[PDB]
DNA sequence: ACCTTATTTGCATAC
DNA sequence: TGTATGCAAATAAGG
């Protein structure tokens, strides 16, 4: 079984990590140093608990397997949005949930943010409003 | 009370439990 | 380019 | 201190 193979691998990976004294964050950083693709402590945690989708585990397994084999021998950084800035965006959302591209650019300029971050903030916020009904 | 953020759908953990149940 | 729906992924923090 | 997880920023793919 593919699912059972992922279960057994996650277990073997976790055991070897712990046997060597690595934290989850350590091994995520190690994978960036050695193979150029760092992952967060959060992701390592989810992988070891099988709290990722099937496709997602199948994607990461060969990367984690490179480190395990040694042990047995690209995305942009997540932008932090200040509380007062988030509240400014939220109050705008309440009366204009879908600003135009021009307005998005103006908001970014006024708030000293990147236009793409503001664009994506509104996209995600619309999706949230759907999720929470 | 409502979950605010995005959740993974169909984790391997859940799929394994679903398979082992039937 | 830039919306959509869907999903991956990481801060921040409570254990 | 290290791990789990709420919230959500970034990305994937179609139009």
């Amino acid at each position: 079984s593919d699912l059972e193979e992922l279960e057994k691998f996650a277990k073997t990976f976790k055991q070897r990590r712990i046997k060597l004294g690595f934290t989850q964050g350590d091994v995520g950083l190690a994978m960036g140093k050695l193979y150029g693709n760092d992952f967060s402590q959060t992701t390592i945690s989810r992988f070891e608990a099988l709290n990722l989708s099937f496709k997602n585990m199948c994607k990461l397994k060969p990367l984690l397997e490179k480190w395990l084999n040694d042990a047995e021998s690209k995305r942009k950084k997540r932008t932090s949005i200040e509380t007062n800035i988030r509240l400014t965006l939220e109050k705008r959302f309440q009366d204009n949930p879908k600003p135009s591209s021009e307005e998005i650019s103006m908001i970014a300029e006024q708030l000293s943010m990147e236009k793409e971050v503001v664009r994506v903030w509104f996209c995600n916020r619309r999706q949230k409003e759907k999720r929470i009904n | 009370r409502v979950y605010q953020g995005v959740r993974v759908k169909h984790t391997v953990k859940d799929l394994l439990a679903e398979k082992r149940s039937g």
